[PDB]
């Protein structure tokens, strides 16, 4: 009797619910065949009570979620015909807009379901502070991944300049006090650029240790700080050798940070009104905008 | 040619190829989308097949 | 006006929307009737060529 077959399937598959494989079904029921075996397995994937998973050891046969329920009134099928892409998506969300499409149903309906996942636990809606359009939808277990939700400088969907300022600001001059110090030890050019030279775990220690915001600032955080600053012109970074120490976060390689001063000072272009002029293509020597009546000059030498 | 683009390597690491769960939504299809489907050339043959 | 209109209201006799299934817009019988002129207030009247 292959209902027989497909109902001890079924409790296996309730025993186990990370999934079974075909050497446990032999060695629970070893006077069936490996064929009747293979055919209970196709009727149990084709009336879709089974699903497949392809791991290191082989082929795994897991029973459909369905004992997770958030929304029972109705139809269990179409709980689970929208929970099934709900986990796909996972950490990084949905949008309604995109559940609907990938449901091929009605907004109503995929509202009421939404709902009632959402009355009984299943599913957390957050907004999306990539792009503050919709709110998505993820596992309650999942963790939010911080790409799409979330962040050390977004707060409540909002960037906070002020606290990247504030960062910015606190690294430099941390940056600064520690090159002057070494400049001011003159002891040896190279012991002098080494204490110049500041690691990016000890920098993050000193911010954590100020503590100017409540959230806590990982070593990658005050890295893409330091990256800003690089890029403002302030400071240089040199990625040296070192196979393990205190920071232990790039293999073989250690980053460190110092503050330098600019190359040269400013040029003398931006010392005149004309290099700093929003409208210099329409400049004419006669017209409405000419050298002789101009504002900008008038205002720089009245000045 | 598979076999072939496999063998670019003399040694095959193991794959860590798991096959994510790709369930797909069953849809509930269009009336349109379901008669074109039934008119398609692959459903007659499977349905040949069938017998 | 007698049979093709018949056979072209026979082909769209059913018009329904994919949202909210079970909503259906069924055509019965259509019909031309005779001329009028809708001057009078909701009211029609024969007229003339
Ligand atoms: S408005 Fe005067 S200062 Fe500005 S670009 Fe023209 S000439 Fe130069």
């Amino acid at each position: 009797d292959p209902v027989e077959i497909e109902n001890r399937i079924i409790e296996l598959c309730h025993q186990f619910p990370h999934g079974i494989t075909d050497q446990v079904i032999q060695n629970e029921m070893p006077h069936i065949e490996a064929q009747q075996r293979a055919v209970a397995i196709n009727r149990l994937l084709s009336m879709g009570q089974l699903d497949l998973l392809r791991s290191n050891t082989g082929l795994l046969y897991r029973i459909k979620d369905s004992q997770n329920a958030g929304k029972m009134k109705g139809s269990d099928n179409q709980e689970k015909l929208v929970y099934q892409i709900i986990e796909d998506a996972g950490n990084k969300g949905i949008w309604s807009r995109d559940i609907r499409y990938k449901s091929n149903l009605p907004l109503t309906e995929i509202n009421k379901i939404l709902k009632n996942l959402e009355s009984k636990k299943l599913i957390k809606a957050v907004k999306s502070v990539a792009a503050s359009k919709k709110k998505v939808y993820m596992l309650y277990n999942l963790q939010p991944d911080r790409s799409v939700t979330g962040g050390a400088w977004y707060s409540d969907q909002d960037f906070e300049s002020e606290f990247v300022e504030v960062l910015n600001q606190q690294c430099f001059k941390f940056l600064q006090s520690k090159a002057e110090t070494a400049r001011e030890s003159k002891q040896n050019p190279m012991i002098q650029r080494n204490s110049s030279f500041a690691s990016s775990h000890e920098v993050w220690k000193y911010i954590c240790e100020l503590g100017i915001s409540k959230v806590e600032l990982s070593m990658e955080d005050i890295e893409t700080i330091l990256n800003t600053l690089i890029y403002d012109g302030k400071v240089e970074m040199t990625i040296i050798a070192a196979k393990e120490g205190t920071v232990g976060s790039v293999d073989g390689h250690m980053k460190l940070y110092r503050a330098v001063n600019p190359i040269i000072p400013p040029t003398g272009l931006v010392r005149a009104p004309c290099g700093l002029c929003p409208v210099f293509d329409d400049c004419h020597e006669g017209g409405e905008i000419s050298p002789s009546n101009c504002i900008y000059m008038t205002e720089w030498l009245e000045f | 040619e598979a076999a072939n683009e496999a063998g670019d390597s003399s040694q095959d690491e193991a794959e860590d190829d798991v096959k994510q769960i790709t369930v797909r939504f069953s849809r509930p299809e269009s009336e349109q989308a379901r008669q074109r489907r039934v008119q398609s050339y692959e459903f007659l043959q499977k349905k040949h097949a069938e017998e | 006006i007698n049979v093709e209109i018949k056979k072209i209201m026979k082909a769209n006799e059913k018009v329904t929307s994919d949202a909210d299934p079970m909503w259906y817009l069924k055509y019965l019988n259509i019909y031309v009737g005779l001329p009028d002129v809708e001057e009078s207030f909701n009211v029609t009247r024969p007229v003339s060529p």
